[PDB]
């Protein structure tokens, strides 16, 4: 059942990502189209892929290059920015450009661990 | 643009290395988020969330162990939501890092060890090495320190802080620091503390 196992693990991690980060089905297929390799267990690669495809850098406030006031950011209206804000910026919580990748990576690692733990055990039973 | 927030520092604006400073950024304009910037740097230091209650919200930004890099001017901004435009900059807060030079400074009473009731208290901060400015601070009254430009006198660099006629409010523990020209937010090690005690109307140094 090796083919079933590798395809099913990929589907499970994609579904976990879509659940945690409130990513629509379309974003799920966008992630699937690059995660189909044997990179589905590496939270680092998934975090970089999420950053690139969903433009998480555009969620944070930015300051103009030649001088200006801080602005909300190009993607602040996109759903990914609202999801990131709820997940990592509550009342009494803090965030910076360096901390966000690690937080997203930790949660993606939880997704991968849970997906394969549950998949292996049910199939073995 | 919305009215600026308020930026305060606790315990005080002058901090020693390996210490953490709580910068409080607050407002009454119903802001759920606050952002901190330093010296014009395009990347924000910290973004914080604060649930407004009747419009009043405060974010207690925690600077990490402080180093020579933390010295400078800080401004915080407030926003109503993730997509809303940011407020006007808060008034700038100057954060100074101590223990950055080997040169030592000394704090003394220029009138002398004891000051009489009708006499004035003058605090002298001095150093053997070249300093551009000297800063005077009082314990507990942790506000913006008193900075005076140094003068070359008696083959030393020194500044006199005239506190006026002896009063009971002059009592307390005092420390002075030195700053050089290129890096005004980097300070020397604190001088040895000078405790002033009110005795018989007069002031005395207590060790
Ligand atoms: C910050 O501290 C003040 C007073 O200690 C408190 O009123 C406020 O709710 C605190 N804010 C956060 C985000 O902890
Ligand atoms: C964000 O705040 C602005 C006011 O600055 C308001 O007009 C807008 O509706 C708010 N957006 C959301 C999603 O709450
Ligand atoms: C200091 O005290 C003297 C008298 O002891 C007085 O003449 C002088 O005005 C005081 N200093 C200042 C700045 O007023």
């Amino acid at each position: 059942g090796e083919a079933a196992r590798i395809p099913a693990a990929i589907d499970a991690v994609i579904e976990g990502i879509k659940s945690k980060f409130s990513i629509d089905t379309l974003g799920g297929e966008a992630l699937k189209s690059v995660i189909d390799g044997t990179n589905y267990y590496d939270a680092s690669y998934i975090t970089t892929a999420i950053y690139n495809k969903f433009q998480v850098s555009s969620c944070l406030p930015s300051v103009p290059f030649l001088g200006g006031p801080p602005v909300p950011g190009a993607g602040a209206n996109k759903p990914i920015c609202s999801a990131v804000d709820k997940l990592y910026l509550g009342s009494g919580n803090f965030l910076d450009k360096s901390s966000l990748p690690g937080s997203i990576q930790k949660d993606v690692a939880k997704i991968v661990a849970g997906a394969e733990q549950a998949a292996k055990a049910k199939a073995a039973m | 643009v919305s009215k600026k927030p308020s930026l305060s520092v606790q315990p005080g604006p002058i901090v020693a290395p390996e210490e953490t400073l709580t910068l409080q950024c607050g407002s009454d304009a119903g802001y759920n988020r606050f952002v901190l910037y330093k010296d014009g740097e395009r990347d924000f230091l910290q973004l914080a969330g604060a649930q407004p209650q009747a419009g009043l919200s405060q974010a207690n930004f925690t600077l990490g162990p402080v180093s020579r890099s933390y010295g400078g001017q800080y401004r915080c901004y407030g926003a109503h939501n993730l997509s809303s435009e940011w407020s006007a900059p808060s008034d700038p807060l100057d954060i100074l890092i101590a223990g950055q030079f080997y040169d030592r400074v000394s704090l003394s009473v220029q009138p002398g060890p004891t000051v009489a009731s009708g006499e004035n208290v003058t605090l002298l901060c001095q150093s053997q090495g070249w300093m551009q400015t000297f800063l005077l601070t009082k314990e507990g009254a942790a506000d913006d320190p008193w900075r005076l430009r140094s003068t070359y006198q008696s083959q030393k660099y020194q500044a006199e802080f005239p506190m006026g006629p002896v009063t009971s409010a002059h009592a307390g523990t005092y420390r002075c620091y030195g700053s050089q020209s290129s890096k005004p937010y980097l300070l020397t090690h604190p001088s040895d503390p000078l405790e002033l005690v009110v005795s018989g109307g007069g002031g005395l140094e207590v060790l």
